[PDB]
């Protein structure tokens, strides 16, 4: 199945997708991350 | 941004101070020359003799 629309996969064979990392600036401080598409392997931050 | 709008520490910078006053106006001038006096009178003729 294509991954979640916020979830995503890198390695070929994987039994399930994982959460896009939140991305860290500095101390205390975390920007949230989405995914373009449906099925990508690559999170981006989510505000942008 | 790193640092977001809730971080900045430093207090706000005061109001502009107030414009200056305008200049004056022109000053008015030394009173003119009143006119030249008025000649004596004159010397009346000869008398007879
Ligand atoms: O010209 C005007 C003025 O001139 C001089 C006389 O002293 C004044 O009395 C007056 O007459
Ligand atoms: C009185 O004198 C002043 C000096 O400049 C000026 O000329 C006025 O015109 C005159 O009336
Ligand atoms: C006034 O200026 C300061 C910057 O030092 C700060 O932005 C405040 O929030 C503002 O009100
Ligand atoms: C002129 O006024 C402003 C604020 O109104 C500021 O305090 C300056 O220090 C003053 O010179
Ligand atoms: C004259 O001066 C103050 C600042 O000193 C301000 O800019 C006013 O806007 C100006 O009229
Ligand atoms: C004409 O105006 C100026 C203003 O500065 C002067 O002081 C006097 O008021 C008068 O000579
Ligand atoms: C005599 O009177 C005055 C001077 O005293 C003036 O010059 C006249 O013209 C003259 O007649
Ligand atoms: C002749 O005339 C003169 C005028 O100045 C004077 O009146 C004398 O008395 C007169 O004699
Ligand atoms: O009115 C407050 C300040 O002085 C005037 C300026 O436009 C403003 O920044």
């Amino acid at each position: 199945y294509k991954c979640p629309y916020d979830f995503f996969a890198d390695r070929p064979g994987v039994r399930q997708c994982t959460a896009c990392p939140p991305l860290d600036l500095g101390g205390g401080n975390l920007v949230e991350q989405c995914t373009e598409d449906l099925g990508s392997q690559r999170c981006k931050p989510c505000s942008l | 941004l790193s640092k977001p709008k809730t971080a900045r520490t430093e207090q706000s910078p005061p109001p502009p101070s107030p414009s200056p006053p305008p200049p004056p106006p022109p000053s008015p001038r030394p009173p003119s020359p009143n006119p030249p006096s008025p000649r004596p009178p004159s010397p009346a003729p000869p008398s007879p003799n």
